[PDB]
């Protein structure tokens, strides 16, 4: 564990691949490998450089589209949503440091073991020192994900994420189905709708309808803070998804969310009771 | 340990192409860094193309940049220098130099830093 560290408290896997591919130092190995094993809900954050950062002028990434694709079986590029359905990837870039961040959130449930890599090629970059023209190298990250233990106690209306959520139904032309779930403390829940549907309130779980306060548009932070959540607006498959879990929250909570279209509408209803226990 | 041999160079009309090949014997090319060197009549030896031991980091001098391309057939143990759009300045005795280093990502600039050299082949345009 030289560049990739996994903190258990935050369940965060931070990998730094900058000085390892720096083209200013003589290097004995052209391919530097680092392996990481991840489980449900783990978060992988890789901090890589850009073309603007010095010594990484001709830097590039493989697959060139990180947010969408990965190197499946360390071989052929494949959309990450295909092998890890319900995952969430984000790309950040700090112009002050010329450094980007690839952030991967593993879904709360992984139905099948998955192995895939990500390459960071800096071989094309170079520097000139003394009578030498030093070059960069490439670094490969091999990520393995275990089986995900338990199906999320959430709702799925796309019908595609049946293995991920407890409730799944194939979308119908005209339907007003409403999914009700009872969740406890430190239990996962979520929803899955089609991307072109309207989310109500927008970016749900972060701003849920305050059913106690008569279905009020308010940030969930006001209702509670001992919660963890995530959400993707549209994946490669064209579906919006969100997840939530309460952590040492003593207050009983009831909130809701809605995906609506001109043809049908679907509603998620969740009841957080810390004393509630699954049958 | 490694002996170099150039081949495939002669007279061409301005605007043509050539493929200079350089074969090694004694040890595999992967264990050596490779470079092509220029030398016109009564002038010093300059570097045109270079190649680290990684085989993927190729350097091209600004003179031949955008027209020359280096390659390494490790099966045939040969380095190929493709030279397209040949211009009157390219007229020189092209040499093939190889050095031995335990680093895979660097290439030397001065011809003195290269212990092993090969008998150059003349390329006139
Ligand atoms: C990125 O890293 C890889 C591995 O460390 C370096 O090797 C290069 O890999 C690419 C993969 O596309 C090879 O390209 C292919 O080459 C053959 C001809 O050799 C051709 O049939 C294919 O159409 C394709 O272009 C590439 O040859 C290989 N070697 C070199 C010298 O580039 C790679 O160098 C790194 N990429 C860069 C741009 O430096």
């Amino acid at each position: 564990k030289d560049i990739c560290k996994y903190d258990v408290t935050t369940k965060v896997a931070t990998c730094e691949i900058i000085d390892t591919i720096d083209s200013s130092v003589l290097k004995e190995h052209h391919t530097v490998h680092y392996s990481i094993t991840l489980s449900r809900w783990d978060k992988l954050i890789i901090k890589y450089p850009t073309n603007e950062k010095t010594h990484f002028e001709n830097f590039f990434v493989n697959p060139f589209n990180l947010k969408d694709k990965v190197l499946y079986n360390y071989n052929k590029p494949i959309n990450i949503e295909h092998i890890l359905p319900g995952a969430i990837t984000t790309d950040i870039y700090d112009t002050r440091t010329k450094i980007k961040q690839y952030i991967l959130r593993i879904p709360p449930y992984v139905h099948k073991d998955i192995h895939f890599s990500l390459e960071f090629n800096n071989s094309l970059s170079l520097t000139k020192q003394n009578q030498n023209i030093i070059y960069g190298n490439v670094a490969k990250i091999f990520i393995h994900i275990n089986q995900g233990y338990k199906e999320i106690h959430g709702c799925d209306f796309t019908g595609k994420y049946s293995h991920l959520f407890t409730y799944s139904k194939k979308p119908l032309p005209n339907d007003d189905d409403i999914c009700n779930v009872t969740i406890g403390n430190n239990t996962f829940s979520g929803f899955a709708c089609l991307s072109h549907f309207e989310l109500k309130p927008n970016n749900c779980f972060s701003s849920v309808y305050d059913y106690n306060e008569a279905n009020k548009v308010k940030k969930l932070f006001d209702l509670s803070t001992k919660v963890e959540l995530d959400h993707i607006k549209q994946n490669t498959s064209g579906y919006t998804l969100s997840y939530i879990i309460f952590n040492k929250e003593s207050t009983k909570l009831k909130f809701s969310c809605t995906c609506s279209s001109n043809y049908s509408n679907y509603t998620i209803r969740i009841t957080f009771d810390p004393n509630y226990i699954i049958p | 340990q490694v002996q170099l041999q150039e081949s495939g160079g002669g007279l061409v009309q301005p605007g043509g192409s050539l493929r200079l090949s350089c074969a090694a014997s004694g040890r595999t090319f992967s264990s050596y860094m490779m470079a092509w060197f220029r030398q016109s009549q009564g002038n010093e030896r300059e570097l045109v193309a270079g190649l680290t031991r990684s085989g993927v980091s190729a350097y091209y001098a600004d003179s031949v940049k955008g027209r020359f391309t280096i390659s390494r057939d490790n099966a045939k143990n040969t380095v190929y220098l493709q030279m397209n759009s040949l211009k009157p300045k390219d007229t020189a005795v092209y040499y093939c130099a190889a050095a031995s280093t335990t680093y895979i990502n660097h290439i030397y600039t001065n011809p003195s830093n290269y212990p092993h050299w090969g008998p150059g082949t003349q390329v006139t345009v």
